[PDB]
């Protein structure tokens, strides 16, 4: 929003970046400080990527460039928090008696050697007649 | 029949049940008055012939009211194109010895033209299978007649969306897959010949025959059925033909 | 004889019509389109068109998810056992039909606020003996977006209602231009339309 | 219109581009904003694609982006309402008439037989038992 | 945020005639794009989820039987029962189906009107269980009085209290189609021995005067 | 424990497998030799695409398999 | 045709949370917005706030700020509903419910309704004290009788006469509430032949607490 008999004036949000139409300079000519700039600057274009509601379990957004950046929390992998796993094999070393593989966050468990595991996970059991 | 229901009395009048030495072995069609239809390998390794008794109108096992006729069988007839053991072309023709007297609780169910099977009753993808089938994939014969609606599917559909286990038997352009893929619906082990039907507009056809299926309502599977369209005219050929001497004859096909 | 690809559902306003690319040689197309549990319903037989309408059918139901097929019968005849097909992607009309370009029906400035009036376009969605308007199929669900700004060095303004009627104050120094848009935020594809035709007073 | 080298003038939306035809550099001389001059453009020298009348048979036409939509009458349809609903009546119309069989016949609409122990009424499409018992209907229900 | 007024709190009629409703609307419900009011009528009969009635305020859902009718634009909304039959007996509530927050009525009582009936009182010292356990609660009933409206005066060695009573109504009855209203004041041992005449009046619109139920702890 | 039972010292290959039911949904009450129970019991066959034990009836049952 | 399954009654400590469940069955889940309506005895219905499933948006009520949340899982085509920090304004019944067809067209399929409790209460049964009337000199034709219930809980409890037979002629007061606790009464109008007579028992049967208690109704009170 470069018009003219301007730039030598005082700074002024809503006198550029609003009534008419400014520049990312005539941002920072105002707001200084980059971040805050930022703050502002993510909306004027890329007019708002999480105003709906995609990355679930209460992840909140920043709402950055057009890629929709949106903070995940703990519990739930993922970006958007929609990974809904268990953080890890360890819980009742996978629902057995020894441990479970750790296959990407997966839920595959298996016992030792001469000692059996049911098709999902159980105690394990022994094989054959004299284990 | 896991995850079927109870078919009340009389509304399964076509269905029919056959019984080798008083046992339970498949079911059946009863078409006109004489000519039934059950899937070919029902009769394989049967012996003794004369004991081959088809009950039709049963509508619970464990008790004998006034609404079971039963009739003997003199003759079954299947393609010459079918293989012992096998599975393609499953479906026979049984000429009962004697007719049997039509009632309210006998009603016969009849096939359609093959022009119309092929293209009408093959869209619709909501038709009962009917049988005295198991209610577990081990085993619970229902002393009851169970009844289930099953979906219906094409045979691609049926490839890419099953499971890809290799030892099981291709699909052939006779037969046709029906079940649901979850694993709750699916005629077990007593429907083998189990009337298949399609209503459409206030009238039921004959469109298929249980014939086999991997397990009962396993995970990714369906139940092959015996597409009837392919045999349509043979049977009505073979239906209006002369009486023969023979016991077990194998009819060309095509 | 080769299958169909590339079936896609050109629709908007619930106009919906189903095209596939492969070109017809020797060959010809017949397509059916059915709900989840519903009934095969053919159309479209023996056509040469890579392209059919399907607008009839999903106007029955638009909130119902549907799902076709195209088959290809060789050109002349029906086929050995079965014909060769392809499926085409889920279409849930009511989340996924396009918006139509909206346009600004009237626009008057009371005292120093104006008063954007937005037209209601009409749907292909039918009723008894008449078409049902955009508002009358989707409601509050459908929520507008105006921008307004100086003639000159524009600079947007956006503003929101959920109704057919803006009323905003100006500075009363130019005369404002409106652009509105269609906008359902209750969608997750499609959600909003594109721009309307400026207008300027 | 009024040229007398124009580009002097600060010129309105509307003066230039809303006015007269305004080419893609007024458009973007005025609004100085390359991004959302594209948007404007495509939105606006869009044009009417309505102006070769493609829906026939009594069709509304309504312009859209690049696209338009035929309204097409309760008796038609089609993108461009060119398909005769009414004239599809052959034996694969989903048993197109007939409710038991139809057959196609050569130069003639559909006949509708129908099966052994049935018969056709007059209305010549649907049929009607004429035995005691007839093909898969169930009594009970009756 | 709209408030809807439902202008009948809890009405009475005769079955057979016609009933008209209200339900004000802060806000106006007429979309002007299409001249449609947005709002929704229903019927809940107690016990039961709320049946819908009339969308957009004029518009049967389909089943609902063909007496229920809407009218009205604007703020103001009118829903008429024709030939009332005893399936009626229910509460309507009608909403605001236009802007987010979605908004309720306050509801409104349907009741059936029957020939006014004097309430039976009748004033009950505690049980003789209930002393050795250690309550004093005296409770003195009422049933069969119509209408709903009334009012309970309990006394205490001859002065009005209302400390620690409780009232309850039932519903409207079956036979009688009538409510029986229990009033209940609660004690200890030592009050209620520190104190030894108890009355409970029963002031109703059935007549002037509050029937008169009382018992002395003297004779007890 | 090292339980010492015997292997059944097969004397024919195909009476070796396990009691594979076959795709097929017919019943008849076949036979089979359980490699674990000492017994060519009865198991419910679907009639088509089965392994090699299939017995029509108890006599062959034995006689096929069990060294007799 | 199409129903909502919704979940059971659930009775929780204060500062516990609940999870209702509604299951949609019959339509198509994912284009059709799952109302929540609050119905507090004696306050009408409060509309809670509403999720469309697939999308995922949600319109909650601002009253219901942080109090309710909407979850919708679409595989098994259920919704779920969340109270947190319960207290005794919680206590009341909470519906689900389907939108219309042709948009803003109320709610067109409700679900059975469910009942949510919340009280510090714990699971006692009641100690039915009988009731019997005074001097009355009047002793006419029609005689009122009574057992009071009070100290019970959880509701309800079923009370009646004679086992049953004393069942016409009966008002049943609804169980109202105090000092955390449920009190209820039972009165019946019977003729002087049989009271003041043979045994008048009143029945009250607590099923939380499997109670059975015949108290009879005997003069001299
Ligand atoms: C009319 O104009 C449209 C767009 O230019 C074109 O697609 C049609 O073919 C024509 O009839
Ligand atoms: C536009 O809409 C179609 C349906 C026809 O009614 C035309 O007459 C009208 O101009
Ligand atoms: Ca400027
Ligand atoms: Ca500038
Ligand atoms: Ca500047
Ligand atoms: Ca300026
Ligand atoms: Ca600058
Ligand atoms: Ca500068
Ligand atoms: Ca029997
Ligand atoms: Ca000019
Ligand atoms: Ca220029
Ligand atoms: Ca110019
Ligand atoms: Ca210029
Ligand atoms: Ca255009
Ligand atoms: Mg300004
Ligand atoms: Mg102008
Ligand atoms: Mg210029
Ligand atoms: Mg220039």
């Amino acid at each position: 929003a470069n018009s003219f008999l301007e730039e030598m004036k005082k700074g002024h949000l809503e006198r550029e970046c609003m009534e008419e139409t400014c520049s990312y300079e005539e941002a920072r000519e105002v707001f200084e400080d980059s971040d805050k700039t930022n703050e502002f600057w993510n909306k004027y274009k890329d007019g708002d990527q999480c105003e709906t509601s995609p990355c679930q379990n209460q992840g909140k957004c920043k709402d950055g460039l057009g890629e929709y950046t949106c903070t995940c929390l703990e519990g739930f992998e993922g970006k958007n928090c929609e990974l809904f796993t268990r953080k890890l094999c360890s819980l009742d070393n996978g629902d057995c008696d020894q441990f479970c593989h750790e296959e990407q966050n997966s839920v595959v468990c298996s016992c030792a050697r001469g000692y059996t595991l049911a098709d999902n996970g159980k105690a394990c059991i022994p094989t054959g007649p004299y284990p | 029949i896991v995850g079927g229901k109870v078919c009340p009395k009389g509304e399964c009048p076509w269905q029919v049940l056959l019984l080798v030495n008083g046992a339970q072995l498949c079911g059946g069609t009863l078409i006109n008055t004489i000519w039934v239809v059950s899937a070919a390998h029902c009769f394989d390794k049967i012996k003794n012939w004369r004991n081959l008794i088809a009950v039709l109108g049963e509508h619970d096992l464990s008790e004998h009211d006034g609404d079971e006729q039963s009739r003997r069988v003199a003759q079954v007839i299947i393609p010459s194109t079918y293989v012992p053991g096998t599975t393609n072309h499953d479906i026979a023709l049984l000429r009962l010895h004697q007719p049997v007297v039509l009632t309210d609780h006998v009603v016969p169910l009849c096939l359609p033209e093959r022009t119309f099977s092929e293209r009408t009753l093959a869209f619709v993808r909501f038709s009962l299978v009917s049988g005295w089938g198991q209610l577990l994939d081990r085993g619970a014969t229902a002393l009851e007649l169970m009844v289930l609606n099953v979906p219906r599917l094409m045979t691609q559909d049926c490839l890419q969306q099953s499971r890809k286990v290799g030892d099981s038997p291709n699909i052939t352009e006779y037969m046709f897959c029906a079940g649901y893929s979850d694993g709750s619906k699916d005629s077990c082990k007593g429907d083998s010949g189990g009337p298949h039907a399609t209503h459409y507009r206030g009238t039921w056809y004959l469109t298929g025959i249980v014939s086999w299926g991997q397990g009962c309502a396993t995970v990714g599977h369906f139940g092959v059925y015996t597409r009837v369209s392919q045999y349509i005219e043979w049977l009505q050929k073979l239906m209006r033909s002369e009486p023969r001497p023979g016991v077990l004859l194998r009819a060309p096909f095509p | 004889t080769v299958a169909a690809y590339n079936l896609t559902w050109k629709s908007t306003n619930f106009k919906t019509i189903l095209e596939w690319e492969p070109k017809p040689v020797n060959q010809v197309y017949t397509v059916q389109i059915s709900t989840k549990s519903g009934d095969w319903k053919s159309k479209c037989f023996y056509t040469t068109d890579t392209e059919c309408d399907l607008t009839d059918e999903i106007v029955k139901d638009v909130k119902q998810t549907y799902l076709a097929r195209v088959f290809s019968y060789p050109a002349g005849n029906g086929s050995a056992g079965e014909p060769l097909y392809e499926n085409s992607p889920e279409f849930t009309p009511y989340l996924e039909t396009n918006l139509g370009q909206p346009t600004i029906q009237s626009f008057e400035q009371v005292g120093t606020k104006v008063n954007v009036t937005v037209e209601d376009e009409r749907t292909l969605v039918r009723r008894n003996n008449t078409f049902l308007s955009l508002r009358d199929v989707f409601g509050k669900d459908l929520i507008y977006t105006l921008y307004y700004w100086k003639s000159s060095s524009s600079g947007k303004k956006t503003a929101k209602t959920n109704t057919n009627e803006f009323l905003i104050d100006v500075d009363k120094g130019e005369n404002y231009c409106f652009s509105v848009q269609a906008v359902i935020p209750s969608r997750t594809v499609n959600r909003k339309s594109t721009d309307s035709p400026v207008e300027c007073m | 219109a009024n040229a007398f080298l124009e580009e002097l003038r600060p010129g309105s939306l509307e003066r230039e581009c809303k006015e007269e035809q305004c080419s893609f550099e007024e458009a973007r001389e005025i609004f100085k904003d390359a991004e959302r001059t594209k948007l404007f453009w495509i939105s606006y020298s869009d044009g009417d694609q309505c102006a070769s009348s493609p829906c026939q048979n009594g069709g509304s036409c309504k312009d859209q982006l690049q696209s338009y939509i035929c309204f097409c009458l309760p008796a038609f349809e089609g993108r461009n309402c060119e398909t005769h609903k009414d004239d599809q009546l052959i034996c694969v119309n989903e048993n197109g008439g007939c409710e038991q069989y139809c057959s196609d016949h050569t130069g003639t609409k559909r006949s509708c037989r129908c099966h052994e122990g049935y018969s056709l009424l007059a209305d010549g499409v649907s049929c009607t038992p004429t035995v005691e018992y007839p093909c898969g209907k169930i009594p009970i229900l009756e | 945020d709209i408030v809807m007024t439902q202008s009948p709190s809890s009405l009475t009629v005769t079955a057979g005639e016609k009933v008209t409703m209200s339900c004000k609307s802060s806000q106006s419900l007429l979309s002007s794009g299409n001249q449609k009011n947005y709002l929704t009528w229903y019927q809940q009969i107690p016990g039961q989820p709320p049946k819908l009635l009339i969308y957009w305020a004029s518009t049967r859902e389909s089943g609902v039987p063909d007496r229920f009718t809407g009218s009205g634009s604007g703020t103001d909304f009118t829903l008429t029962i024709n030939s009332v039959q005893a399936e009626d007996l229910a509460v309507y509530y009608c909403q605001n189906d236009y802007t987010y927050p979605l908004t309720f009525g306050a509801g409104t009582k349907l009741e059936l009107k029957r020939a006014d009936a004097a309430p039976t009182v009748s004033i009950f010292p505690p049980s003789s269980e209930q002393l050795t356990s250690g309550g004093a609660s005296v409770v003195c009933f009422l049933n069969n009085f119509y209408p709903k409206d009334i009012n309970v005066k309990w006394k205490i060695d001859g002065s009005e209290r209302q400390n620690g009573v409780l009232n309850s109504a039932t519903d409207q009855d079956s036979k009688d189609s009538t409510y029986s209203m229990s009033s209940t004041l609660t004690l200890t041992k030592d009050e209620y021995e520190r104190h030894n005449s108890y009355t409970c009046e029963a002031t109703h619109k059935t007549s002037t005067s509050p029937i008169v139920k009382s018992f002395n702890r003297n004779e007890c | 424990t090292d339980t010492e039972l015997p292997p059944l010292k097969l004397m024919h290959s195909f009476c070796a497998f396990k009691a594979d039911d076959g795709p097929c949904k017919a019943i008849m009450k076949r036979f089979f030799f359980n490699i674990f129970t000492r017994q060519c019991e009865e198991f419910i066959y679907g009639g088509c695409e089965g392994n090699q034990n299939r017995f029509e009836s108890l006599e062959e049952c034995k006689k096929m398999c069990t060294r007799d | 045709q199409v129903h909502l399954q919704q979940s059971g009654a659930e009775l929780m400590k204060p500062g516990a949370s609940v999870k209702i469940s509604c299951k949609a069955s019959g339509y198509t889940f994912i284009t059709y917005w799952i109302e929540w309506v609050k119905q507090r005895p004696g306050h009408g219905l409060e509309w809670i706030g509403d999720i469309l499933p697939g999308s995922g948006s949600t319109n909650y009520n601002e009253n219901f700020k942080g109090k309710a949340t909407f979850t919708a899982d679409s595989s098994s085509n259920t919704a779920y509903m969340q109270l947190s920090s319960l207290t005794s304004e919680d206590s009341a019944v909470y519906y689900c419910a389907r939108s219309g067809y042709y948009g803003n067209s109320g709610f067109a399929y409700w679900g059975q309704g469910t009942l949510v409790t919340v009280s510090a209460a714990k699971t006692t049964p009641p100690s039915v004290y009988p009731l019997a009337p005074g001097s009355a000199a009047q002793t006419n034709s029609m005689v009122t009788l009574g057992c009071l219930v009070k100290g019970y809980f959880p509701e309800p409890v079923t009370v009646t006469w004679n086992s049953g037979s004393l069942s016409s002629g009966v008002h049943t007061f609804p169980a109202v509430l105090q000092s955390d606790l449920y009190t209820l009464s039972s009165s019946v109008t019977v003729p002087s032949s049989t009271w003041p007579s043979e045994t008048v028992t009143c029945n009250v049967a607590h099923p939380a607490s499997s109670t059975k208690v015949d108290k009879k109704i005997v003069p001299r009170d």
